[PDB]
């Protein structure tokens, strides 16, 4: 539904058509992890929620480069899924 | 019998057709307003209002 654990409790038949397949999951907590050695980020999901395009606009006797809002012309087909990478620590910082 | 500059005097004593002809001028005016607005909207550039 909202978290992965209870998303895995649903059928393909009772999810098809609703639009939940294009949504990203939600976490719950405030702990710390610290990746071990030789770890990999897996299942990463990225979901956009607002789009803007840079162009010229006019406020009052002036023009400036501003980001104007835009509406998506396609449908719920814009979220990335399944991204994987390899974590490592260079000098106390994590690299993806 | 009427000359060309007196043709539209046949409705002088006909209250029923005076309404009709005045309605016709009204319809023509309204149509002109609508069509002029439509034509103007197709050649207007709203990018720079300054
Ligand atoms: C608002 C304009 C208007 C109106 C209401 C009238 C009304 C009248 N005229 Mg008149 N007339 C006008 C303009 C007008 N005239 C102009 C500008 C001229 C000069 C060319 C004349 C020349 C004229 C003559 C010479 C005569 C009349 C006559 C008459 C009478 C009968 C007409 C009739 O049966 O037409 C019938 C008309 C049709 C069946 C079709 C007309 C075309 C239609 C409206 C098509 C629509 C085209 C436009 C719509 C928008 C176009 C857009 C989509 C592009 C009536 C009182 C007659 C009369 O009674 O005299 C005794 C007569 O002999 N008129
Ligand atoms: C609200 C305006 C209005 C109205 C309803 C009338 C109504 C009338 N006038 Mg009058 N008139 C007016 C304004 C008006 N007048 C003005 C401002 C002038 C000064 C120029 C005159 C000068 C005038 C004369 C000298 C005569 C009339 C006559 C008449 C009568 C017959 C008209 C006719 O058959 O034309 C028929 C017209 C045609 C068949 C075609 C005319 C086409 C013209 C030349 C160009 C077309 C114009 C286009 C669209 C115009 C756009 C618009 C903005 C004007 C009728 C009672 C006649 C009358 O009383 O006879 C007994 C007459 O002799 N009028
Ligand atoms: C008490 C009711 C009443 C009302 C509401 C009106 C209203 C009007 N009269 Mg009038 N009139 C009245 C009594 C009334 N009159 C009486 C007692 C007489 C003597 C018989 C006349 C004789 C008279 C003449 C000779 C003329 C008018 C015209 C007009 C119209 C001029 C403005 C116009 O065209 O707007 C533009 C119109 C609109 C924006 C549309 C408004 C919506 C309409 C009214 C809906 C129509 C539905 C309704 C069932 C039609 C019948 C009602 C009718 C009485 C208005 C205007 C709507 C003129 C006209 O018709 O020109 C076209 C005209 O030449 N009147
Ligand atoms: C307050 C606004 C107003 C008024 C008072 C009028 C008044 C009139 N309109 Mg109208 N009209 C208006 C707004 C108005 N209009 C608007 C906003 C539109 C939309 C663009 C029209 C479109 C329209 C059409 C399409 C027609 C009228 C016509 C008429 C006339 C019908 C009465 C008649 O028989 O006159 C008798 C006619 C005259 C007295 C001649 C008047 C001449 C005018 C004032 C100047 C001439 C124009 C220009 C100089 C061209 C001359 C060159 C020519 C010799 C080749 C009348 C004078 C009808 C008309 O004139 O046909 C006869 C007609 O067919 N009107
Ligand atoms: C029902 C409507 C009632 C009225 C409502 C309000 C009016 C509606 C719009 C009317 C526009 C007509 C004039 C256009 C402006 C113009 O002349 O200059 C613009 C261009 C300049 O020319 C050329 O020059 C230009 C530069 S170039 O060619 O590219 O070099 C180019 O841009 C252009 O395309 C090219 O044509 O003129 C023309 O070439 C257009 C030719 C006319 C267009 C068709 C007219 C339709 C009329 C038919 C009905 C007649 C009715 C008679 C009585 C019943
Ligand atoms: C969709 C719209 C398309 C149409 C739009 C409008 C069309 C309207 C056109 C009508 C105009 C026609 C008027 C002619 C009709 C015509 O003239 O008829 C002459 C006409 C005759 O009057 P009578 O009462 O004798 O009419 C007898 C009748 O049979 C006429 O119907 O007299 C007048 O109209 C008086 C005005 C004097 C007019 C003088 C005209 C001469 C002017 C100068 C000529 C140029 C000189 C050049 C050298 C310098
Ligand atoms: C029927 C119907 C309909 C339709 C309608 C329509 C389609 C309309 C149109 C209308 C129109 C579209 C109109 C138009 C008009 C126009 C006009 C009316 C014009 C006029 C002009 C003039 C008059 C001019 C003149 C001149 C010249 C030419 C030159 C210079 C000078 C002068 C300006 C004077 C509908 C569906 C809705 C509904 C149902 C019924």
């Amino acid at each position: 539904a909202i978290t992965k654990s209870e998303l895995n409790q649903l059928s393909y038949l009772q999810v098809k058509g609703t639009g939940l397949a294009n949504r990203c999951s939600e976490v719950i907590g405030e702990d710390t992890i610290t990746p071990k050695s030789g770890a990999r980020l897996v299942d990463m999901c990225i979901e956009p929620k607002a789009w803007a395009v840079e162009e010229e606009i006019g406020k009052a006797g002036k023009t400036e480069k501003k980001f104007v809002n835009s509406k998506v012309m396609t449908r719920q087909t814009y979220t990335l899924e399944g991204i994987e990478g390899s974590l490592k620590t260079d000098g106390g910082k994590i690299v993806f | 019998a009427l000359p060309w500059y007196r043709v539209h005097t046949v409705v002088l004593n006909d209250p029923g057709r005076l309404i009709s002809v005045h309605l016709m001028h009204t319809a023509l005016v309204a149509g002109w307003a609508g069509s002029m607005a439509l034509y103007e909207l197709a050649v207007f550039d709203p990018s720079d209002p300054v």
